[PDB]
């Protein structure tokens, strides 16, 4: 997460902290970001996943802010099923089919419930997106730089602009490597994009002025480098997936 | 091999001290917020008193301010409770619990405190302490 400011308790309260577990009593290790689109279902990207892919190694947390206090009650949730796309592939640069189902629970047993610091995002209607040079928000724990090696302490925001296919899957952008399942995003001043460790965090699109999950945070050629945007898993084009999934 | 282990329980004088601690082996307790729960005849678990993986915050409940005392030693792995004053009503099985605390959250342990310990990570089996005239 390049270029932007920290949220605060009522900013993308449906964010999620996907964490992997270590060995031992060491604390674990922040893997991506993800989405809570339902009470006991976060979205993400397969290819978080798919060293690991047993539900076992994570842990999610919720309600991630500066002025929220930690409950683990509430906040804290392990992972009862992890659901990778069937047809998840890596190529050169892309991921093809990049999304990720994880089914949360807290240790009692519970589904996230509502709160000022905790809300499921919204998916779109099929096949429907946001028109092209719509402001679309990113979200994450990701670098703040593409040299960077630190991460930040805390959750950034920021704002991209949609780019078309037809500008995306020009030669000197990406060329053939990006298809329709996919949804391209950038600064049009290329300053401010998602960055590694942003991966499976949501894009945030309005639709019809309604908050809508557009996007998952999926790769790039570098970090808000100039004429390479964003790319992202196109929900809109998943949906059937979905909620095949979840019913 | 992660264990947390209390000590310090027994029976105390009402109006009298008594100090609880607890150690932690398989793992470094530093890193981790600690709390101090207690499940008293009938009642059901509550938080005493807490303390971040630093050491600077802390939360006591409302029944013991003033009287009960969370300290660490981040060098020595351990986690100590100083009790004084100590009156009938603490009678109970004091427990030791940790939780690592994501980033991203405030500095408190308010919350870490007030909500029985559900979902703590890991759990000591815990040390009696009765406070009776019988002592
Ligand atoms: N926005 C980007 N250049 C980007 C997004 C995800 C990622 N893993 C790498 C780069």
């Amino acid at each position: 997460i390049v270029g932007g400011e920290f949220t605060e308790v009522e900013n993308q309260p449906w964010f999620a902290a996907i964490y992997q577990k270590n060995k031992g009593g060491s604390p674990p290790s922040f893997k991506c970001g993800g989405s809570l689109i339902s009470p006991c279902w976060v979205a993400s990207a397969a290819h978080c996943f798919i060293q690991l892919p047993k539900k076992e190694n994570y842990v999610v947390y919720l309600g991630q802010s500066k002025e929220s206090s930690y409950n683990p009650g509430e906040m804290k949730f392990e992972v009862e099923q992890l659901i990778l796309h069937e047809y998840y592939r890596e190529d050169s640069l892309a991921y093809h089919n990049d999304i990720a189902l994880l089914k949360i629970r807290t240790s009692t047993g519970q589904c996230a419930q509502p709160s000022r610091s905790i809300q499921t995002i919204a998916l779109p209607p099929r096949f429907t997106d946001a028109p092209f040079g719509s402001d679309c928000e990113i979200t994450g724990f990701g670098k703040e730089s593409e040299s960077d090696y630190l991460y930040p302490k805390n959750l950034k925001m920021s704002v991209v602009k949609l780019v078309s296919h037809e500008q995306c899957m020009q030669p000197h952008y990406y060329g053939s490597e990006i298809n329709y399942k996919m949804l391209c995003a950038a600064d049009p001043e290329w300053k401010t994009d998602s960055c590694k460790g942003d991966s499976g965090g949501p894009l945030i699109c309005n639709i019809e002025g309604r908050p809508t999950l557009s996007g998952i945070v999926s790769w790039g050629r570098g970090c808000a480098e100039k004429n390479k945007p964003g790319v992202y898993t196109r929900v809109s084009h998943f949906l059937d997936w979905i909620q095949s999934h979840i019913g | 091999q992660v264990q947390l282990q209390e000590s310090g329980g027994g029976l105390v004088q009402p109006g009298g001290s008594l100090r609880l601690s607890c150690a932690a082996s398989g793992f470094t307790l530093g890193y981790y917020a600690i709390g101090w729960f207690r499940r008293a005849p009938g009642k059901e678990r509550e938080g005493v008193s807490c303390i971040s993986s630093s050491g600077g915050s802390t939360n006591y409940a409302d029944s013991v301010k003033g009287r009960f005392t969370i300290s660490r030693d981040n060098a020595k792995n351990t986690v100590d409770l100083q009790m004084n004053s100590l009156k009938p009503e603490d009678t109970a099985i004091y427990y030791c619990a940790a939780e690592w605390v994501p980033p991203g959250y405030g500095a408190t342990v308010q919350a870490l405190c007030n909500n029985a310990g559900y979902g703590m990570e890991y759990w000591g089996k815990g040390t009696q302490v009765t406070v009776s005239s019988a002592a």
